[PDB]
């Protein structure tokens, strides 16, 4: 059965260049096969086609640190001077008698990223939501690298761990990462403490916001 | 074996 | 050059049925086959069907065989995915795709892709959001898009005419299976009593436009 095998995951530093392979399976080693990039929230970019000859037939606007070769039953990928930009998900896709076949993706981490510390900003219950006799902490979280955030409430001094949620950090447009926490109260509870509080510790180091009625 | 010009012919 | 976008996506509950739709320009149509690729929510690219340039030929991953149908008018330059007896598992953002194959041979061996729309096939019903404002060098204000389902949302400021310093949020998945999100935009703190600003939150699957003033 025709089968494209990619390992689920690579990485490289800032800079340096990084090899992806998919491998065909036994009996269909002179077949052609693309690469497609995929990066967080988006849809996929054909970037070129690969076959035993190595070749290419790249994409509008692939760059040229983005080339392809081959190797018996093995396909290339590989990206030089990598950037920021380039992490992505990276499938190779080929077809056959009237199907196709795609790779499970490979996930690019680039790394020797600069650290960036978290922006925060937190916002009170809006006076509408609270006439709606519901009121919602907002702690907004971004420009922060690398993408893992820990999220401590507080009604003024004392932690409160019911009614939070918060997303999983994903990649913004500026390469940093961004992410949310909420914190549901009654109306009566944002009123009785003289403040509510949103502590983010990102690498060792806590960037704190307060607010109050 | 060998793979078609196009796979959905 | 090539565009290819996707229209249709949307809530089914298990066992329904709904239709995509690929309206398709830059190229001839018929003279080549069409695709769709879906991707189920964190996994990888899967195959769902094939069809010739012609219209004459269909193929079907098994995956979707004997459920899913597809066709083609090569007049109004469109590609159809006919969904029947949806299932919890066909949750994933549908992709048209156009892939060349061996001819061709230089820019002709591209392929493309759409933007992707999104099917949700659940048992859970729609529900529109609460809008509620977020007041007040810079000042930072933003909408707080409360309690809907299912993605997405779209939000925008002014109706377009405020862009820079607009950042809207991922949304959380709440326990309760609804979704939250906020939008935030950063502005001179000195516009803050001239300018007017108003969040535009649009909820398509509830059928929900809000227009929300933000005032200190």
């Amino acid at each position: 059965q025709l089968v494209l095998t990619q390992s689920p995951s690579a990485s490289a530093s800032l800079g340096a260049s990084v090899r992806l392979t998919c491998t065909l399976s036994s009996g269909h080693s002179s077949y052609v096969i693309a690469w497609h990039q995929q990066q967080s929230e988006k849809g996929p970019r054909y970037l070129m086609k690969v076959n035993s000859d190595g070749s290419h037939s790249k994409g509008d606007g692939i760059p040229d640190r983005f080339s392809g070769s081959s190797s018996g039953a093995e396909r290339y990928l590989t990206i030089s001077s990598l950037q920021s930009e380039d992490e992505a998900d990276y499938y190779c896709q080929t077809w056959g008698a009237g199907i196709l076949v795609f790779g499970g993706g490979t996930k690019l981490t680039v790394l020797s990223q600069p650290k960036a510390a978290p922006s925060v900003t937190l916002f009170p219950p809006s006076s509408e939501e609270l006439q709606a006799n519901k009121a919602t902490l907002v702690c907004l979280i971004s420009d922060f690298y690398p993408g893992a955030v820990t999220v401590a409430w507080k009604a003024d001094s004392s932690p409160v761990k019911a009614g939070v949620e918060t997303t999983t950090p994903s990649k913004q447009s500026n390469n940093k990462y961004a992410a949310s926490s909420y914190l549901s109260l009654t109306p009566e509870q944002w009123k009785s403490h003289r403040s509510y509080s949103c502590q983010v510790t990102h690498e060792g180091s806590t960037v704190e916001k307060t607010v109050a009625p | 074996p060998l793979q078609p010009e196009q796979p959905f012919p | 050059e090539v565009q290819l976008l996707e229209s249709g996506g949307g809530l089914v509950q298990p066992g329904g049925s709904l239709r995509l739709s690929c309206a398709a320009s830059g190229f001839t149509f018929s003279t080549y086959a069409m695709s769709w690729v879906r991707q189920a929510p964190g996994k990888g690219l899967e195959w769902v069907s094939g069809i010739s340039g012609s219209g004459g030929s269909t193929y079907y991953a098994d995956s979707v065989k004997g459920r899913f149908t597809t066709s083609r008018d090569n007049s109004k330059n469109t590609l159809y995915l006919q969904m029947n007896s949806l299932r919890a598992e066909d949750t994933a953002v549908y992709y048209c795709a156009k892939f060349s194959g061996k001819d061709c041979s230089g820019t002709s061996c591209r392929d493309y892709w759409g933007q992707g729309t999104l099917v949700t096939v659940s048992s859970a019903s729609t529900k529109g959001p609460s809008v509620f404002p977020l007041a007040p060098g810079t000042a930072a204000l933003g909408c707080l898009v409360k309690d809907y389902f299912p993605e997405p949302v779209t939000v925008s400021w002014n109706s377009g005419a405020l862009t820079s310093g607009v950042h809207t949020f991922p949304a959380v998945l709440q326990s309760s299976g609804l979704y939250s999100l906020s939008s935030v935009v950063t502005v001179p703190s000195s516009s803050l009593g001239t300018q007017t600003y108003i969040c535009n939150v649009n909820h398509k699957p509830s059928n929900t436009k809000v227009d929300k003033k933000v005032e200190p």
